[PDB]
């Protein structure tokens, strides 16, 4: 009713759908970015609850098949592949691309071409 | 759009390049 | 009433702190997340101000070498490769992996292994 | 951690795990 109260009601309204159009814009954009990265690179990339990175291939044979990478160091980005039920099945690719070449891109590339070549058209 | 949407779009788009 | 004023003043303060908390958390997570995608996939993906996806390889032979993809429409994820200077130099990857195989992941995987294997010490 | 932080972390982490 009073000017000082009328003004403070505008200020909460303004801050309400300043945060509420902030969340709905983060959400659309994050999902757009993450989806583009799915369709282009053929990996869903999640931040886990342990702040680690989970990768699931578009050509995954089973739906729970995934790779988990931890950020070793804050400074830039080195990453360690952690052990999953699926990482057990690609020791060949780990030896050639992670141990010897020291290239996660080269590894994930090889892995995408190996999984993609298993997809039946039927 | 409306103004608060635009204010929101300004902040986010900055970080999705470089 | 001064009860309205005090209550509305908390609400303004509270909403303004949530917005600041939201902005500084988001900024931190997208930068870690965008750096995570680059280290793992070997592609910097950025949403161009025309809402298209510009891709730069970690193994790009020249600075300014990049691929641009356009989303067909928000519904689903089919995307079109747009003309860039770099696109002209990989007509064979495009023929084999985009036209014949209809797989952007296969394409980006083939390209990555091609660029990686060209990157020599001398 | 403070309450608004915990509230903010909860919403953004949800976004970084959702299927596509």
């Amino acid at each position: 009713s009073s000017k000082e109260v009328a003004e403070l009601k505008k200020q909460v309204e303004s801050a309400e759908l300043k945060n509420q159009r902030l969340k709905e814009v983060f959400q659309t954009k994050i999902q757009e970015f993450r989806k583009a990265c799915y369709t282009l690179t053929g990996y869903q990339i999640d931040i886990t609850t342990e702040n680690q990175y989970r990768l699931t291939s578009l050509y995954a044979e089973h739906p729970g098949d995934c790779l988990i990478f931890k950020a070793t160091s804050p400074s830039g980005s080195k990453m360690q592949l952690l052990e999953t039920e699926f990482s057990h099945t690609v020791g060949e690719l780990i030896e050639v691309h992670l141990r010897r070449q020291d290239s996660i891109p080269a590894f994930l590339s090889s892995l995408t071409l190996e999984l993609f070549s298993r997809q039946t058209v039927a | 759009p409306t103004v608060h949407t635009k204010e929101a779009l300004g902040f986010i788009m900055n970080m999705f390049q470089a």
